């Protein structure tokens, strides 16, 4: 299976109410493993998965030092962006950064990414080649030229292809029981009087799943109500798909469940 | 530049009257991240509520899980109450175990 | 593990 390690940074300004609140979280696949909150009392990177607790004091000290410095730089970015956009000093604004690496089923580097957003919109992103940048607008062209001159891409490329892959493999090994597991969905259906048929998938991992309804074997794509996949809170995910069915015609409908954890796709019927 | 939260209220495990469980409120797809989420028991705010660390999706929109331990009964009602800048009034979504 | 490179827009 392919795997990923990703970090998500969010910083939100609050002028008059102190420095911006900075939040960072790290994930391997769909499993969160670390967090940092600038408002929390610890002022440290903290474990959020059992397998990262293995890491020694040097890891927590190093990640803390780095995360704090990242919090400081995104605080500066918020000031820089407010300036680039001639915005007021009184308003609250958001910066987001996401980066990470993917490995294939052979656990070798497949791709890297590093993206930035201002107020929830694309700002600047590193291209797949890990050598060039995509700037969203005029303001982002200033950053783009700044990062080209400073050879940021070359330095980031060394992290994405080297360090990121190294630690992702390490985590996959150390957290094998959690990370290299597949929990097949537990499924069932409900019926609500026209009638609603709802297909359920619970307790599955990873989060990637396909739920489809068919009427006489034809996909009902434009008529299926599909909810966002949601966390159960115990490390697994849940999802449902529903269709409004002519009363009495339930026998014509089948729900199909596809997930990496199933030996074979499942078919559900209202019986 | 604003995106309205999707709200789902549900239990961690299939609900069985008298058996401990967790009540979840999952908010997603919203921006800005500033959001107010309360879990209600029979219309009243539940005190000990925890939430996940702020994270976001490919489209930059945010998601958060709020949760609390609970023991469902036949007659106690539960809900999630969400307020956000995209909302004119708080949205209350009642827990429906039979959904 | 975090990236250790500091960058600013
Ligand atoms: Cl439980």
């Amino acid at each position: 299976g392919s795997h990923s390690m990703r970090y998500f940074f969010t910083s939100v300004s609050r002028p008059g109410r102190g420095e911006p609140r900075f939040i960072a979280v790290g994930y391997v696949d769909d499993t969160q493993f670390v967090r940092f909150d600038s408002d929390a009392a610890s002022q440290r990177m903290e474990p959020r998965a059992p397998w990262i607790e293995q890491e020694g004091p040097e890891y927590w000290d190093g990640e803390t030092r780095k995360v704090k410095a990242h919090s400081q730089t995104h605080r500066v970015d918020l000031g820089t962006l407010r300036g680039y956009y001639n915005q007021s000093e009184a308003g609250s604004h958001t910066v987001q950064r996401m980066y990470g690496c993917d490995v294939g089923s052979d656990w070798r580097f497949l791709r890297g990414y590093h993206q930035y957003a201002y107020d929830g919109k694309d700002y600047i992103a590193l291209k797949e080649d890990l050598r060039s940048w995509t700037a969203a607008d005029m303001a982002a062209q200033t950053t783009k030229h700044k990062w080209e001159a400073a050879h940021v891409a070359e330095q980031l490329r060394a992290y994405l292809e080297g360090t990121c892959v190294e630690w992702l493999r390490r985590y996959l090994e150390n957290g094998k029981e959690t990370l290299q597991r597949t929990d097949a969905p537990k499924t069932h259906m409900t019926h609500h009087a026209e009638a609603t048929l709802r297909c359920w998938a619970l307790s599955f991992y990873p989060a990637e799943i396909t739920l489809t309804w068919q009427r006489d074997g034809e996909d009902q794509t434009q008529d299926t109500e599909l909810v966002e996949t949601r966390p159960a809170g115990d490390g697994t995910f849940q999802k449902w798909a529903a269709v409004v069915v002519p009363s009495g015609q339930e026998q014509r409908y089948t729900c199909h469940v596809q997930h990496e954890g199933l030996p074979k796709p499942l078919t559900l019927r209202w019986e | 530049i604003q995106r309205t939260p999707k709200i789902q209220v549900y239990s961690r495990h299939p609900a069985e009257n008298g058996k401990s469980n967790f009540l979840n409120c999952y908010v997603s797809g919203f921006h800005p991240s500033d959001i107010e989420v309360d879990l209600l028991k029979n219309g009243e705010r539940i005190e000990k509520v925890e939430h996940s660390d702020l994270s976001f999706s490919k489209d930059w929109s945010f998601y958060l899980l709020y949760y609390t331990e609970f023991t469902p009964t036949e007659k106690d009602e539960y809900a999630c109450r969400v307020n956000h800048v995209t909302l004119s009034q708080p949205k209350i979504v009642k827990w429906d175990r039979d959904m | 593990c975090l990236g250790g490179l500091l960058t600013m827009v």
